[PDB]
């Protein structure tokens, strides 16, 4: 119970929110015949709501006094999935994008009119460069060690 | 030497003077000679460890077909009890490997600078290559010709792939590596990565 | 045609194609795995 | 050399006593800063080489460890003891007054000296037995002094660190505990829980 929080599965307000949403969804269903397509859509929405609430209950989130999940970003191992892992994934993807852009910019710097290759992309060269960014951390680290990363 | 893909031109920095050079570098990691020098040693050490790891994971399990010994599988050997606690063994391993790897590291920076014994000064390793110490490390005096080095590197690469397979198979199947081979050999056309 | 291929490499067309593919991929990913708040694996 | 295969700094020629080319951070590049650092190192080594005899002998004789001797001053009216006998002047305000006055004179006297050689090895009245007659023996003596001081500093660091992990225990108690069952009472169980 970090900061006085409670698990989702033990919170009564969470169940009350689920019941209120389900009841609101079921009210509009009575206006349509069971075989009609809007009835099928509403049934699918109700099933999706139930599945979402069950999944939130299963993942061990923490609820406040209002029955809403809260995110812990202090580094506890019990909550590494809320902030740490997606952060690492985002950092990897952003580094990939930045490394690809920098490599493409460096490659065309020696051409006679480099500004022309920036508005009309050299597709084969970019495609050959795109796959290289999959190992961007190693290349960046070794470039830093050799003193090539920073312009003199 | 040989081409990893016919119809594609080998990179210029891969001149074929290294053992086991097939011109395989699509992503251009070894453009800088320092990077190639580091990566050769890295590959050598990784393969030399991987072959021993694969031998220690596979052979102590093939006992079932012979029924000689009784040892738990490679992923359960950790939980077993031993005469010493995990912490003491880990600390001793750390203490020894720190010295060993620091001694090994200094030869990459300045070759020929750690060839002399630190306590008994009359004992030294004969001069050799960076990643091939020789001397006491080669008691049987086998000649380290290029062919043997190529064989070593090929076996190391195969063992790296084997260890990756060993790690991946257990995660999805939940069993060891030898029974997966037997299950495949039972019905080859139904027991593959495609379960159906 | 070389001149037709050149017009396909201009910045706005390439950006539009890239972003359309990106949005399609993201929409499909969210359709397969809806209501994601934490990384469970 | 402190590590074979590593180049030495240009300012560490290996001629000074106890010089092994150890300066990874380069804290001694300035010639004026390096000269001061030798004096500080010698002072630290000399101070720590006197604490070790006074940290084990009282404990080995059953008078308590080195941290129990300071608890009485926190209590109101606590009186100091020596060899099991209380001292009449063991009051807290009296103890600080003599301690501050006595050392405020010697340290200020040490500060006023201006010849750098005397700030480390003043000679003269502090060497009554005449061990400084032979310059040949003097160098090996200085090397011996420098080598022992760092060992005593490391020993004091170990003393201080072991107290934090095992509160209320003495270093000799630590040695006795480790000797009984070496394979389970060691550093390992502390580093990983
Ligand atoms: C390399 C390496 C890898 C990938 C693993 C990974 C593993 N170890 Mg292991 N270990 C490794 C080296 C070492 N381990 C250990 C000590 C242990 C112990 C005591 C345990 C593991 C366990 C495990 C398993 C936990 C899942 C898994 C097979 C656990 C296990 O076997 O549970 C099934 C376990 O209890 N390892 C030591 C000695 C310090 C190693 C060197
Ligand atoms: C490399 C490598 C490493 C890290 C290990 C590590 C291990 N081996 Mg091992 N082994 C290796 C190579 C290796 N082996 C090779 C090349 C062969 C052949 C064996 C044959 C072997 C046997 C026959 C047994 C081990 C056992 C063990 C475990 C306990 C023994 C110990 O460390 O003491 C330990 C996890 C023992 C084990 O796990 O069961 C108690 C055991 O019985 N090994
Ligand atoms: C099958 C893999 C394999 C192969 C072909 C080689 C081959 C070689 N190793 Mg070697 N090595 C290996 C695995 C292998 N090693 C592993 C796993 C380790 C880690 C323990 C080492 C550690 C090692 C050291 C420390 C040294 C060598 C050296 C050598 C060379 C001379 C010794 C020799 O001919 O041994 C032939 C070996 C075999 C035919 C293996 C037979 C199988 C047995 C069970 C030679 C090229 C020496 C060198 O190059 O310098 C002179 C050297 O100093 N190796
Ligand atoms: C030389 C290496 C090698 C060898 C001989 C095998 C052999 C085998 N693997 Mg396998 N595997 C390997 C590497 C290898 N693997 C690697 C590197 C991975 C990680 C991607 C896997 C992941 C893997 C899975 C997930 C499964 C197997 C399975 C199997 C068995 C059934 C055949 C099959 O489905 O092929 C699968 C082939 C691949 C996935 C391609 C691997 C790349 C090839 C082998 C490169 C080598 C040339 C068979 C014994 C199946 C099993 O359990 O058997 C019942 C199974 O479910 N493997
Ligand atoms: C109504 C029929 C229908 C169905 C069943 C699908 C089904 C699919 N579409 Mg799709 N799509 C449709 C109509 C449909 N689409 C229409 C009308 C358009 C607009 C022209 C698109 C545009 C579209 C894009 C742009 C993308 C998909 C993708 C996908 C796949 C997402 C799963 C995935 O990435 O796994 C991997 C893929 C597979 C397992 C099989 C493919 C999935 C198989 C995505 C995809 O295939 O990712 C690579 C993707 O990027 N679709
Ligand atoms: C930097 C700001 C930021 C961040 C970190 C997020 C983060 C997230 N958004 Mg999001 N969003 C944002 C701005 C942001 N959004 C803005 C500005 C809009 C309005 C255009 C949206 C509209 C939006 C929708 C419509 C949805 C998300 C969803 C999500 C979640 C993604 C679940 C998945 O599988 O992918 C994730 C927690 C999805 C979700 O399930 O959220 C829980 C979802 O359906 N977002
Ligand atoms: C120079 C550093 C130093 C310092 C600060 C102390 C400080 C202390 N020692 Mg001490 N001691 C030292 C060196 C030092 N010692 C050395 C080198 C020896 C070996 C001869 C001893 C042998 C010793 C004994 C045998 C005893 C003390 C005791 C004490 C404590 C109170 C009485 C006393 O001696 O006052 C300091 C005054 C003069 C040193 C006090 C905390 C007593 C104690 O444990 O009190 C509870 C005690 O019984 N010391
Ligand atoms: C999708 C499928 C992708 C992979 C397709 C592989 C096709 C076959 C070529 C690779 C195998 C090969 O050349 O084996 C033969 C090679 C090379 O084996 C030997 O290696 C020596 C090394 O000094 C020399 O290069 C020898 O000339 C060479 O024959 O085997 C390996 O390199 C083993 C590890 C890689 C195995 C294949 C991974 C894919
Ligand atoms: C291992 C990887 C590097 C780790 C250290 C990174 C920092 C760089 C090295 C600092 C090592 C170091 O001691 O640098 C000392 C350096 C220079 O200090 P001065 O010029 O005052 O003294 C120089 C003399 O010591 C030279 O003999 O930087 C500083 O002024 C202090 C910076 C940290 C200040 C901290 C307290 C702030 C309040
Ligand atoms: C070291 C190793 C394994 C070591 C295992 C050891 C020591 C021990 C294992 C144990 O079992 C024991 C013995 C006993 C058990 O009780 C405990 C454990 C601990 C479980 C594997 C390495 C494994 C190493 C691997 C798999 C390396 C793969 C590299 C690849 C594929 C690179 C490809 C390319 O880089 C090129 C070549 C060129 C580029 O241009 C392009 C790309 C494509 C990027």
């Amino acid at each position: 119970d970090i900061s006085g929080l409670t698990p989702c599965k033990d919170s009564k307000q969470f169940a009350k929110r689920e019941k209120q949403q389900i009841k609101k969804l079921e009210s509009s269903l009575k206006l349509y015949a069971p075989e009609s397509a809007p009835a099928l859509a509403l049934n699918a929405q109700i099933e999706k709501t139930k599945r979402r609430f069950d999944n939130y209950g299963k993942y061990g989130l923490l609820c406040g006094s209002d029955g809403l999940p809260h995110l812990i970003v202090n580094g506890d191992q019990r909550h590494w999935g809320e902030f740490i892992t997606p952060g690492i994934l985002f950092l990897y993807i952003a580094g990939w994008i930045g490394w690809v852009g920098r490599s493409y910019l460096i490659a065309i710097s020696g051409e006679k009119k480099p500004a022309m290759k920036e508005i009309i992309i050299d597709v084969p060269l970019a495609s050959r460069i795109i796959f290289r960014g999959f190992i961007w951390p190693v290349a960046a680290y070794r470039e830093f060690l050799n003193g090539d990363l920073i312009a003199k | 030497k040989g081409e990893w893909l016919p119809g594609l031109a080998s990179p210029d920095y891969l001149t074929g003077s290294l053992a086991g050079d097939n011109g395989f570098d699509p992503l251009g990691l070894a453009e800088d000679p320092e990077n190639l020098k580091w990566f050769v040693q890295a590959e050598l050490v990784n393969g030399r460890w991987a072959m021993l790891g694969v031998a220690g994971m596979l052979l102590p399990e093939v006992f079932t077909k012979i029924g000689i010994i009784n040892v738990p599988e490679w992923y359960d050997a950790g939980k077993e009890q031993y005469f010493a606690s995990s912490s003491t063994l880990f600390v001793i391993e750390f203490i020894l490997f720190h010295y060993v790897e620091i001694r090994r590291w200094q030869d990459i920076k300045n070759p020929g600078s750690v060839n002399q014994d630190p306590i008994f000064k009359q004992y030294s390793l004969p001069k050799g290559e960076v990643g091939y110490p020789g001397g006491i490390f080669n008691p049987l005096n086998f000649a380290p010709t290029q062919e043997a080095k190529e064989k070593e590197l090929a076996n190391g690469r195969l063992a790296m792939l084997a260890f990756l397979g060993f790690v991946v198979q257990h995660n999805v199947t939940g069993k060891g590596p030898f029974e997966n081979l037997l299950q495949h050999l039972s019905d080859p056309w139904h027991n593959t990565i495609v379960q159906t | 045609m070389r001149d037709l291929k050149t017009y396909l490499s201009v910045a706005p067309v390439l950006s539009t194609l890239w972003f359309g593919s990106l949005a399609g991929l993201l929409i499909e990913i969210n359709r397969l795995f809806p209501d994601a708040l934490t990384f469970p694996f | 050399h402190w590590m074979p295969g590593e180049p030495r700094p240009a300012y560490l020629d290996g001629s000074a006593p106890g010089d092994f080319g150890f300066d990874p951070l380069g804290l001694g590049e300035v010639p004026a800063n390096l000269e001061r650092y030798k004096e500080s190192e010698l002072i630290h080594c000399r101070w720590a080489m006197l604490a070790v005899p006074g940290i084990l002998v009282p404990e080995a004789l059953g008078y308590g460890n080195w941290v129990k001797a300071q608890e009485w001053a926190a209590l109101p009216g606590g009186q100091a003891t020596y060899l099991g006998n209380p001292v009449p002047w063991g009051t807290l305000p009296t103890i600080l007054a003599i301690e501050f006055l006595a050392i405020a004179f010697v340290e200020h006297q040490r500060s006023m000296e201006k010849d750098p050689e005397k700030k480390k090895y003043p000679g003269g009245a502090f060497d009554p037995l005449g061990y400084s007659k032979d310059p040949k023996k003097l160098e090996e003596l200085k090397v011996k002094e420098i080598k022992n001081g760092r060992l005593a500093l490391l020993a004091f660091v170990g003393f201080c660190v072991q107290q934090s992990a095992y509160p209320g225990t003495g270093p000799l108690e630590n040695l006795a505990t480790h000797l009984a069952d070496p394979w389970h009472n060691n550093i390992g169980d502390i580093v990983i829980p």
